[PDB]
């Protein structure tokens, strides 16, 4: 924590290194979830399945 | 102009300068 | 006793205030000073070039 009347950590636009407002307050890091897309590599139906 | 084997990057001195000069922006 | 007191007044205004890493209020810019402050306010950076 840094100062009492303001504790919600956030640095650029969306990181928001806090949660909302706990009684113990204080801020550690951010890891809600982070995963991306998928693609399929094929050689050709008439070549293989 | 040709690459210098001493540098692990395997790039020429002019290429290294151009690589260094070119640099929210990358944290979405 | 020997003392003194100051008096001021508040009026509506629109500013963009700056904060550092600790959260301390660092800069408080005034839009009624000059358009030159508005230059960097609109440009969204504090270093201008030729
Ligand atoms: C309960 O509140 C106290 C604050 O006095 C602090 O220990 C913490 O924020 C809360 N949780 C526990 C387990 O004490
Ligand atoms: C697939 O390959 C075979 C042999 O290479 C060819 O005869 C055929 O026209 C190709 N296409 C399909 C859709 O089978
Ligand atoms: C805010 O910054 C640090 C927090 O890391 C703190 O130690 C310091 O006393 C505070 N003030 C300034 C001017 O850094």
């Amino acid at each position: 924590k840094f100062l009492p009347f303001q504790q919600f950590g956030r640095d650029i636009a969306d990181t928001t290194d806090a949660v909302r407002d706990p009684q113990t307050l204080e801020i550690l890091d951010i890891t809600p979830c982070s995963f991306g897309g998928v693609s399929v590599i094929t050689p050709g139906t008439n070549t293989s399945n | 102009i040709l690459p210098d084997p001493s540098k692990p990057s395997k790039r020429s001195p002019i290429e290294d300068l151009l690589f260094n000069k070119v640099t929210l922006i990358c944290a979405q | 006793g020997a003392a003194a007191y100051y008096v001021g007044y508040l009026q509506p205004r629109t500013f963009l205030l700056k904060y550092n890493e600790n959260g301390t209020i660092t800069d408080a810019v005034d839009c009624a000073l000059d358009p030159l402050s508005e230059t960097k306010c609109t440009l969204k950076s504090f270093t201008v070039e030729k």
